[PDB]
């Protein structure tokens, strides 16, 4: 991945190794030059999410203003579990409504 | 007067019945569209075609 | 142990026993006064002349061929009189002691922490031609609310 | 409005709550802390930090005009105090749990009868017929800001609270006895306390 | 009752009002009375009506 | 439907995820990142003008 | 923020910093507090991982500081009050420092030795922005009141 680099932590510009024929990153500040990490370079993406695990409801159990389930806390163990959805501006991000136990925090999904 | 505004007692039981009997018609929507079984279309969207 | 509704009122009646209506108005001025203002004059009390604390003075009147008698509204008002009191800020020039000089006049808000009434009992509000229902909130500048 | 000084005294000092840097990699996150928008501090377990603040308003050790926020979706803990806020005196619940099983009501009939002992007043000193002017000094009613609402969950009528408490263990509803009235939303969607 | 072509809008937060959970896409809350100007209206309702 | 889908903008709306830039020296470079690759090799094997 | 002209360039973000004068790319101001070196600047905004998406948008942002490039020039590109004055450098530098202590985020602290505090806020500000263009939340509501 495109990072900085030791010495003078700074941006890293791309640079091919013609002769050799391999990846190689570098910076415009100093001279440092490290090998590549993958053929990939830049990606577009028109948008298809941006949450995956939205780490991590680690503050849902203490959210007096939230709903709760009843028993069935996959793994861990115990009853009572807070849930909730996402809904961001546009969609249609269906409603991957998730959950979290009060005595744990296992983001146990569900259909 | 008011009397002209107060529906029959018997026939008012049947009012409150067809109202609370349309809760069940939302229950089967608030929870059935959490299992992605709407669906939507047209005009969109999916959240809106639910509101609809 | 259960709690009934007729009780809630018996609670919120207490709120209006002390807090009363217009309480804050009326209070956002009861704090001016002393208050935060003596520090704002100190933010720019410089001049190649320094400004000190300011003596708090009750609303009075001074006039020609007359004398120094404090105001007693609303027996004022109709004299189209503005209802203010004088400011007195200790100025520094050096002779140890300050100077207690007058700096314009500031219009007071009826029924305040520093008003002519504040802690006056109903039976004594009448004597003054007032009305136990007035809740302050207003100024009587130039004779009109 | 209340002074913005003695407020940080109860924050930098407690606790621990460290200022300065503390950023590269670790801390965040590790949530942060604004006050009047003035983000001086990082602080870790917000847990202990909040409950203990809120109990400062219930004893009045601090001005009762102070709001508190716990945005568990954006992190942060905004703490306003500057004048211009709006309030709205509510009742509370305080659920630990600890006393009285789980809930519930934070006032007792006792309290009320005591209130009435002052309507018959005056007739004493200060002291001072604790008539509301103290009902906050005793952590009974909290004034809520407009932005404080977001993080709170108020009830409408005690009846609703009683019904929810009975459900927490399964208790008949009795909806075939009520007569022409404001048909409430029964029973109570989730919401445990 | 309505408003700009969408039952009582949310905000603040993800809720119609502070007497409700979150994601309460139910009528028992979002603008929607069950009684008439006879019983008639309930607090949690009275407001919804006034703002429509 | 012949026409329904015979008069629409279309263009690059099916991609929307998307465009990636990979640097590959020799005309026979890849990696992945998935499967493919095989298809590319088959296209080169048919050396019908590769050199050109 | 800007994000138009598919020809110019790659969606780049700026600032104003009242009460004068124009637009001033972001990196320019971090480099005017105590954080000139790159990487560290992004640490105040986002936190890898990362999440390059939210960061990427920086590319065009940094490029705007590809000339800064230290502390001298930074304060330099600030000569525009105004009503025709200066002459030129030294003076300009002085004005820049004054601004950083009264104009640049006037609350917090107006002392002298507290430029490391205003270094994060900007990162915090622009943290929010990124959350919206990437479509990660929703634009705050001016309805409040609240
Ligand atoms: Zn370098
Ligand atoms: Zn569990």
């Amino acid at each position: 991945n495109f990072q900085y680099c030791i010495e003078c932590n700074n941006m890293l510009y791309p640079r091919e190794d013609k002769v050799d024929r391999v990846l190689r990153l570098a910076c415009r500040n100093c001279d440092y030059s490290e090998i590549a990490a993958t053929s990939k370079v830049y990606r577009h993406e028109l948008q298809s999410s941006n949450v995956e695990n939205t780490t991590v409801s680690h503050d849902a159990s203490t959210d007096p203003t939230l709903p709760r389930s009843d028993k069935e806390c996959p793994r861990c163990h115990q009853h009572e579990a807070v849930f909730y959805q996402t809904h961001s501006r546009r969609g249609d991000t269906m409603m991957t409504l998730i959950y979290v136990c009060v005595h744990c925090g296992f983001a146990f999904e569900e259909q | 007067g008011i009397g002209d505004t107060i529906a029959d007692a018997d026939t008012m039981k049947e009012v409150t019945r067809t109202v609370k009997e349309a809760r069940r018609q939302v229950a089967e929507c608030i929870q059935d569209a959490q299992h992605n079984r709407l669906k939507p279309e047209p005009g969109m969207t999916l959240r809106e075609s639910f509101e609809a | 142990e259960t709690l009934t509704q007729e009780d809630c009122w018996t609670v919120i009646s207490s709120f209006f026993e002390e807090t009363s209506l217009a309480r804050q108005q009326l209070f956002s001025f009861d704090e001016f006064v002393q208050n935060t203002m003596q520090e704002i004059v100190d933010d720019d009390s410089t001049l190649t002349i320094n400004f000190g604390q300011i003596y708090l003075s009750r609303p009075t009147m001074t006039e020609a061929d007359g004398s120094t008698t404090t105001m007693f509204p609303q027996e004022a008002r109709l004299r189209n009189l503005t209802y203010s009191s004088p400011l007195y800020v200790d100025m520094r020039k050096e002779d140890e002691e300050p100077s207690k000089v007058f700096i314009g006049k500031i219009p007071i808000m009826l029924r305040s922490t520093f008003c002519i009434l504040n802690g006056v009992s109903d039976s004594e509000l009448y004597d003054l031609n007032e009305c136990p229902y007035d809740q302050g909130g207003y100024f009587i500048i130039n004779g009109s609310e | 409005g209340s002074p913005s000084a003695p407020i940080i005294e109860f924050l930098e000092e407690w606790g621990l709550e460290t200022l300065e840097d503390y950023n590269p990699s670790a801390s965040p996150n590790a949530t942060k802390v604004f006050v009047n928008g003035v983000w001086l501090g990082v602080h870790r377990d917000p847990a202990h930090l909040t409950e203990t603040l809120r109990s400062l308003r219930r004893r009045l050790d601090i001005s009762a005009e102070v709001s508190i926020v716990r945005d568990i979706r954006e992190k942060e803990l905004r703490l306003f105090t500057d004048a211009g806020r709006i309030c709205r005196p509510l009742f509370i619940v305080d659920n630990n749990p600890n006393s009285e099983r789980r809930g519930e009501l934070c006032i007792r009939k006792e309290h009320i009868q005591q209130l009435i002992e002052d309507k018959d007043r005056y007739d004493i000193d200060p002291e001072q017929r604790f008539g509301w002017t103290a009902l906050v000094s005793s952590g009974l009613i909290e004034y809520l800001d407009a932005e404080e609402e977001e993080t709170v969950m108020i009830a409408m009528s005690p009846e609703d609270l009683e019904a929810s408490r009975q459900m927490q263990a399964g208790y008949e509803v009795k909806e075939e006895l009520d007569p022409a009235q404001r048909v409430k939303p029964a029973p109570n969607p989730h919401v445990h306390a | 009752q309505i408003v700009e072509g969408k039952r009582i809008p949310f905000g603040f937060k993800y809720r119609t009002l502070p007497h409700f959970p979150k994601d309460d896409d139910s009528p028992e809350s979002r603008g929607f009375i069950e009684n008439s100007y006879l019983r008639g209206l309930t607090p949690q309702e009275f407001f919804f009506h006034a703002m429509a | 439907k012949n026409v329904q889908t015979q008069i629409e903008h279309t263009t690059l709306s099916t991609v929307t995820s998307a465009t990636e830039i990979h640097y590959d020296p020799d005309p026979q470079d890849t990696v992945i990142e998935e499967d493919k690759d095989f298809v590319e090799a088959f296209f080169a094997i048919p050396d019908e003008e590769v050199e050109e | 923020l800007m994000a138009r002209n598919t020809e110019n360039s790659g969606q780049t973000i700026r600032a104003t910093l009242p009460y004068i004068r124009s637009d001033i790319p972001i990196v320019i101001v971090f480099r005017a507090l105590g954080v000139v070196p790159d990487r560290d600047i992004l640490e105040h905004i986002c936190y890898d991982p990362n999440d390059f998406q939210m960061l990427e948008m920086m590319k065009p942002c940094i490029e705007e500081a590809f000339v800064i490039q230290d502390k001298d020039i930074a304060l330099d590109y600030i000569g525009k009050r105004g009503s025709t004055t200066g002459v030129t450098r030294e003076k300009r530098l002085r004005y820049a420092h004054d601004i950083l202590q009264k104009e640049l985020l006037p609350h917090i602290t107006t002392m002298e030795g507290f430029e490391t505090r205003k270094a994060f806020f900007l990162g915090y500000m622009i943290h929010r922005m990124l959350l919206c263009a990437l479509e990660r939340r929703e634009p705050d509501d001016r309805d409040h009141f609240g």
